[PDB]
């Protein structure tokens, strides 16, 4: 459920 | 020593899910009535990776009227949650306001937040994923797709929020 | 540890 600044758009970090 | 303090506050447009943010963090319940906000606080001890902190969370008021109250608000508290509903696009239009607000108030270009879009499991929506990821890294900051009914994200906002206060500190 | 963080 987190966008990071640094990630690709409406792409989230489930790790 | 044995335990770090954090102010956290709760901000953004009436209804987005405030309330049942935070008390789905702190009592482990969804709230599915409405009871608008004036201003609560909660203080809930936790672990977050390893270190035993003291949240102190502010929940504040979205409705206009109890707008006089945010300067205050803003010059204590350490972090904010930048709170939206993603089937309400005014409350995603308000959230520059509050940004704007924090950053005078605070005279700061770098204060922790944490955009967050709430009624992540609704089955339609009005603010597109993409649309708020793109204002939040306009912002620096994080972006976190919650829902206080399922609890999905809720640890994950408040938690990102401590971390970066914790790493503003250094 | 504060006692009163809104007013260690
Ligand atoms: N489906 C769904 N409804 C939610 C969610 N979060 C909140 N709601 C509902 O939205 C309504 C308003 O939620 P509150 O948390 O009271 O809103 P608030 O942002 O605190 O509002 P104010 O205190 O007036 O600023 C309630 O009926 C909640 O049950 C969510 O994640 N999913
Ligand atoms: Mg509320």
């Amino acid at each position: 459920f987190i966008y990071w600044p640094w990630a690709d758009l409406g792409v989230p970090d489930c790790g | 020593g044995p335990m770090t303090e954090y102010k956290l506050v709760v901000v953004g447009a009436g209804g987005v899910g405030k309330s049942a943010l935070t008390i789905q963090l702190i009592q482990n319940h969804f709230v599915d009535e409405y009871d608008p906000t004036i201003e609560d606080s909660y203080r809930k001890q936790v672990v977050i990776d390893g270190e035993t902190s003291l949240l102190d969370i502010l929940d504040t008021a979205g409705r206009e009227e109890y707008s006089a109250m945010r300067d205050q608000y803003m010059r204590t508290g350490e972090g904010f949650l930048l709170v939206f509903a993603i089937n309400n696009s005014k409350s995603f239009a308000d959230i520059n306001l509050y940004r704007e607000q924090i950053k005078r108030v605070k005279d700061s270009d770098d204060v922790p937040m944490v955009l967050v879009g709430n009624k992540s499991d609704l089955p339609t929506r009005t603010v597109d994923t993409k649309q708020a990821h793109e204002l939040a890294k306009s912002y620096g900051i994080p972006f976190i797709e919650t829902s206080a009914k399922t609890r999905q994200g809720v640890e994950d906002a408040f938690y990102t929020l401590v971390r970066e206060i914790r790493q503003y500190r250094m």
